[PDB]
């Protein structure tokens, strides 16, 4: 059985640098390996057909080489379209299979999330449900912890997050948390807050408010 | 042009039989392989099964081998995938492509996402997230609504009608255990604009038909 | 132009993927639809192209690299096969004693080959010649 296995999962590279991509097949296979291109939100379209050969309308800063088990997508110089997902293909008589893919991501500098915090509408509140956002803006890298804590009872399983993808003017992540408790819930407790820690910052962030105190 | 066109978007409920559609032109279809390929949300292309639509030849992946069946109707130039019976880990979105003897996909489908859950269609409650203490920076203060128990994806936000555009964040949407969707849309604004300029967001769910805007209110604390 | 259904063998084959063949021994062989084309004929050698029956695709010799080489390729069924065989698809076939040879005509010398081991690919290039049965 034949697996392409790529490397890395992700990578991050600045803007304008070379960037060099890995399949690696779990057996030795001819060199008719191909590579597609996954914009955000688009079909996949091919790059590279038989490890080193440009597809029509490729630009030149693509090139592929390898052959045996090693190959490589290489990009000479990244430009902000060329952030996307690569997949490495190949087929061997009647199966087909394909790498589980490299996401090239726009590395800058660290960035520490401001963090804000809604406490729920009024117009929820009649609804019979309480949702708590908190909000981290503008940070950078990745890799966040956002925690819940009510009245300090550190919080499981009520809370759901959600990832922007980096923003087109300054390359950073945005993520939103929400807890979400009955009504009921929500009144027998006092204190409400979000606490994040992430790269940037030199302690953890708090942000807190009281069931009373926003109206 | 070369193309291959796939059918629109599916909502289906588990248990129920579906076909899907990728139609080519601008080429003989009767002369190359059509692969389907599966993409699970977040996921990886995996390959599911090929056809020769000339004589229906058709090899599947062995982890698809009987869990689907794909045909095609040469007189129309269309192949087809299809389900008897849909759960809901067949949720994903599924390309066709031509598979050419230099032995790559060359052209691809734009692709088709099919949702399967047992939900029904439903619009979205929408609540303000106010701007206040909790929500300033540096002159600069965050307001958003949130967008809550909605079926099936997606709503597109905006705000003041796609006069304000610069500093808004519209999150992808989480899947609840209810089954129903929500997510929310900030922007950040100068905190000098919250008693001068009203902000609303612009929420439409097409799926439902419902377009609703709601104005969002500075709070005192 | 006229053609007839028939086989190959060594001194089988088989589609092992989507545009491949394979040989190998034994009842899954791939039946060609031979057609005769225009070209050269003299003592016991005649044009020939190759296609699958009832699928459209012909065995035709491209440069890959700088080497000819043996491909399947995606034809047109409303223009295929024509009497103008284009070089590429263009074999010449080639009987001495009891055993036939096909020669790209693209690239002369270079003839449908088969390796000595089983389940190896057919390629341009050892064994260079076929024993045919006509069928149906």
């Amino acid at each position: 059985e034949i697996v392409l296995t790529q490397s890395p999962a992700t990578l991050s590279l600045s803007p304008g640098e070379r960037a060099t991509l890995s399949c690696r097949a779990s057996q030795s296979v001819s060199s008719y390996l191909a590579w597609y291109q996954q914009k955000p939100g688009q079909a996949p379209r091919l790059l590279i057909y038989d490890a080193s050969n440009r597809a029509t309308g490729i630009p030149a800063r693509f090139s592929g080489s390898g052959s045996g088990t090693d190959f490589t997508l290489t990009i000479s110089s990244l430009e902000p379209e060329d952030f996307a997902v690569y997949y490495c293909q190949q087929r061997s008589n009647w199966l087909w299979t394909f790498g589980q893919g490299t996401k090239v991501e726009i590395k800058r500098s660290v960035a520490a999330p401001s963090v804000f915090i809604f406490p729920p509408s009024d117009e929820q509140l009649k609804s019979g449900t309480a949702s708590v956002v908190c909000l981290l803006n503008n940070f950078y890298p990745r890799e966040a912890k956002v925690q819940w804590k009510v009245d300090n009872a550190l919080q499981s399983g009520n809370s759901q997050e959600s990832v922007t993808e980096q923003d087109s003017k300054d390359s950073t992540y945005s993520l939103s948390s929400t807890l979400t408790l009955s009504k009921a819930d929500y009144e027998k407790h006092k204190v409400y807050a979000c606490e994040v820690t992430h790269q940037g910052l030199s302690s953890p962030v708090t942000k807190s408010f009281n069931r009373g105190e926003c109206e | 042009e070369v193309q291959l066109v796939e059918s629109g978007a599916e909502v289906k409920k588990p248990g129920e039989s579906l076909k899907i559609s990728c139609k080519g032109s601008g080429y003989t279809f009767t002369s190359y392989w059509i692969g389907w390929v599966r993409q699970m949300p977040g996921k990886g292309l995996e390959w599911m099964g090929i056809i020769y639509p000339g004589d229906s030849d058709t090899r599947y992946s062995p982890s698809f081998q009987g869990q689907v069946t794909i045909s095609a109707d040469k007189s129309i130039s269309t192949a087809y995938l299809q389900w008897s019976s849909l759960k809901a880990s067949d949720t994903a979105m599924y390309y066709c492509a031509r598979f050419v003897s230099l032995d790559a996909f060359d052209i691809w489908g734009q692709g088709t996402m099919v949702t399967v859950s047992s939900a029904s269609t439903k619009g979205p409650s929408v609540f303000p997230l106010a701007p206040s203490s909790k929500s300033t920076s540096g002159g600069t203060a965050a307001l958003g609504c949130l967008v809550k128990d909605y079926f099936p994806e997606p709503v597109t936000v905006s705000w003041n009608s796609g006069a304000l555009t610069s500093g808004v964040h519209t999150f992808p949407a989480v899947l609840q255990s209810s089954g129903l969707y929500s997510l929310s849309s900030v922007v950040t604004v100068p905190s000098s604009s919250l008693g001068t300029q009203t902000y609303i967001c612009n929420v439409n769910h097409k799926p439902s038909n419902t377009k609703v805007d709601k104005r969002v209110e500075p709070k005192s604390c | 132009v006229r053609s007839l259904n028939c086989t190959l063998r060594d001194s089988s084959l088989v589609m092992s993927g989507p545009y491949e063949l394979k040989a190998l021994h034994l009842e899954q062989q791939v039946v060609f639809s031979m057609s005769f084309v225009q070209g050269e004929e003299s003592n016991d050698k005649i044009p020939v192209a190759l296609g699958l029956k009832e699928k459209n695709l012909y065995l035709s010799c491209v440069l890959k690299d700088d080497k000819p080489t043996l491909q399947l390729e995606s034809v047109d069924p409303k223009n295929y096969p024509k009497k103008k065989m284009e070089k590429r698809f263009v074999f010449n076939k080639i009987e001495i004693n009891n055993k036939l040879e096909f020669e790209s005509a693209q690239f002369p010398n270079w003839y449908i080959s088969t390796s000595q081991a089983e389940n190896m690919p057919v390629f341009l290039g050892d064994i260079t010649d076929f024993t045919m049965q006509f069928v149906s």
